[PDB]
């Protein structure tokens, strides 16, 4: 997260590390019951002769806050079991982006690790909506990815402006979250995490999932988000949550 | 440094097949999507298909859908594309392409690129007509010229790329009996001319003296 | 399915000069509108992206704007290795579609070609053909016109022509004229002349060979 600051402890329990083997952190997720966690399609794709959509590949850590200290009380660690990308997913358009991540062996919850409520299909987040990125991705772009993990406060963008700021590129399945005078975004290894919407009633619903932008933080290229709500029914029929 | 190094082409009878490939090297192959793009004779580019980095997603522009497969591997680092059903009008140079990224040190769809490095092309010939080896003739005093063969291209050096000064080797003009025909003088003032023409497997080093 | 239109087909310009190409796109493609030069036999090479912005390592003369349907590239300051055919390609939208391309040639100081002829070796006349080969090296401007002439004799619909193309570095080109007959018609002549006109020729030199 680019201009975000430090999250507090345990504010955001639901949040996961994706661990790819002799990597470090590579991925965020989202906890959505003991067994599933939300993640972003792409993140899953075999590059760089690592078959990163290979499931023995992964660690998932939760109940994490600080890269360097992995063996914290609270931290849970997780081998996957199964990676369910969508089957819409295309690599070229990144249209589609979401997958669900099966956990070998179930969370606990606790003070650190708790899941996070999804969307109804019917659930919408209107324009100007404050809400929330975190992740452990770079600080900066092309920097290097924070150790504590960071909080972005971020306002929902209205559809027509966001196909204009990225023409072409812009499905119904996406949304622009951020800021026209950029400064605060999403940004590499943030991918997969969750878009986190706090309501004032203490509610928190998952807005939906990171996953792509032109650079990060830029001026009129706000990070674009899978959007989840339109995921409900492909969720509860693989999961069943 | 970044490399696309292609091989396949030549003359295929219409209707017949054919695959070409792309060799990369000096860049995650895997992480970038690719396209083959044409160029007929004369003529300018044309777009003709692209892949995803994963090979996952294909397109295809609408003169070449359902002829031309597109695909890839990436454990050797190579582009390919099998073209079928090869009509007169696929007659063109083939190169292949990597898309240039704005921001490459974020991960994100690669549909908006225009291409930063491309192969060095690759020619395929669509004919009917059957492969023949070229004539080679010096001229007096200088030579040579290189006569009736068939397809191009038919390339030429002048004692093995010592002289690389001086020399014009002429675009070929198809004669009306249907065969090539070009001249390549070096300037001039005891030289061997290295032919070379891979589709008929020739290879001549004719040498130009008068005695 | 995205037209792209360039102006002007061709065009020549001096060293120094300022050089102004124009795209059109059918409809508009934001800023995704790129400029590549190709220079013969080689591939594309990428000079500007989005419209505007220079590729690394591109030459500070070159360079572009515009928005929506309608671009220029500008070349400040036109060098002879600038010749080539440039080309706009829509980024947008697939299929990706290109101009159909500006030639960009240079204009240059008038310079006389290097007439020379070359009689057919026997090797060729003994399998039954002859090839008179008559050769204009490093000329400009390109247009020329030789004629052939047995015993002094108009040929016509007998000789083929071949310009090079444009040199980089300094911008003449080279042209080859071809007379084919059999060596039964060539046998029965005995004056065989080369006869050029070119404008940095003050009057037709004509190289022969009996």
């Amino acid at each position: 997260v680019v201009g975000g600051t430090d999250a507090d402890e345990g504010e955001w329990p639901w949040q996961v590390s994706l661990h790819a083997l002799g990597q470090g952190h590579i991925c965020g997720a989202s906890l959505i019951s003991p067994n599933w966690l939300v993640s972003a399609a792409h993140c899953y794709i075999d590059d760089r002769g690592f078959r990163y959509s290979d499931p023995t590949q992964w660690t998932a850590f939760l109940g994490l806050h600080d890269q360097s200290q992995r063996s914290a009380p609270g931290v849970q660690e997780r081998r996957l079991k199964r990676i369910i990308s969508h089957p819409f997913f295309n690599d070229f358009t990144f249209d589609y982006d979401i997958a669900l991540l099966e956990l070998e062996k179930p969370a606990e919850y606790s003070s650190m690790v708790r899941p996070i409520s999804l969307p109804d299909a019917s659930h919408v987040f209107p324009a100007g909506k404050a809400i929330w990125v975190t992740g452990w991705g770079h600080t900066q772009y092309g920097g290097t990815g924070a150790l504590i993990l960071q909080k972005g406060e971020i306002r929902v963008i209205n559809q027509t402006t966001c196909e204009n700021l990225l023409p072409q590129q812009i499905t119904p399945r996406m949304m622009c979250v951020g800021f026209l005078s950029g400064g605060v975004d999403s940004c590499q290894g943030d991918s997969g995490g969750p878009l986190s919407s706090v309501e004032a009633d203490g509610r928190i619903f998952q807005a939906g999932v990171v996953s792509w932008g032109d650079g990060c933080a830029q001026r009129n290229k706000p990070g674009v988000y899978t959007r989840l709500p339109l995921f409900r029914d492909w969720i509860k029929e693989n999961t069943g949550v | 440094q970044v490399q696309l190094v292609q091989s396949g082409g030549g003359l295929v009878k219409p209707g017949g097949s054919l695959r070409l490939s792309c060799a990369a090297s000096g860049f995650t192959f895997s992480s970038y999507a690719m396209s083959w793009v044409r160029q007929a004779p004369g003529k300018g580019l044309e777009w003709v298909s692209a892949i995803s980095g994963s090979g996952g997603s294909t397109y295809y522009a609408d003169s070449v859908k359902g002829r031309f497969t597109i695909s890839r591997d990436n454990s050797k680092n190579t582009l390919y594309l099998q073209m079928s059903s090869l009509r007169a009008e696929d007659t063109a140079v083939y190169y292949c392409a990597r898309p240039y990224l704005t921001y490459p040190q974020r991960r994100g769809p690669q549909n908006v690129s225009p291409f930063d490095n491309w192969g060095q092309g690759t020619m395929v010939t669509v004919s009917s007509a059957s492969t023949k080896g070229p004539s080679v003739f010096p001229l007096a005093p200088l030579g040579c010229l290189v006569k009736d063969y068939f397809p191009e291209p038919v390339t030429v050096s002048w004692n093995s790329g010592a002289l690389t000064s001086g020399v014009h080797t002429f675009p070929a003009v198809l004669q009306s009996s249907g065969l090539y025909s070009l001249s390549s003088v070096v300037t001039v003032p005891t030289y061997i001319c290295n032919v070379n023409h891979k589709p008929s497997n020739t290879k001549v080093d004719k040498k130009v003296e008068p005695k | 399915d995205i037209q792209m239109t360039q102006s002007p087909s061709s065009l020549s310009a001096s060293v120094g000069d300022r050089v102004t190409i124009t795209c059109r796109a059918s409809q508009g493609i934001s800023s995704y509108l790129a400029w590549y030069q190709q220079k013969p036999g080689k591939a594309p090479k990428l000079l500007i992206y989005a419209a505007s912005s220079l590729q690394s390592g591109v030459p500070s003369r070159f360079s572009g704007s515009g928005s929506g349907t309608d671009f220029t590239l500008t070349i400040s300051s036109l060098q002879p290795e600038d010749f080539a055919v440039y080309y706009c390609q829509q980024h947008g939208n697939l299929p990706y579609t290109f101009g159909d391309g500006t030639k960009v040639e240079i204009k240059r100081t008038v310079a006389a070609p290097s007439v020379f002829i070359f009689p057919p070796s026997d090797e060729q006349l003994k399998s039954g053909t002859a090839s008179v080969v008559c050769l204009l090296n490093n000329f400009y401007p390109r247009e020329a016109k030789v004629q052939w002439k047995v015993d002094n004799a108009l040929q016509s619909g007998n000789s083929q022509e071949s310009v090079t193309e444009q040199d980089s570095k300094d911008s003449t080109y080279s042209l080859s004229s071809t007379l084919t007959l059999s060596k039964a018609d060539y046998e029965k002549h005995k004056v065989y002349a080369c006869e050029v006109t070119h404008q940095g020729l003050s009057s037709p030199v004509t190289k022969s060979f009996n």
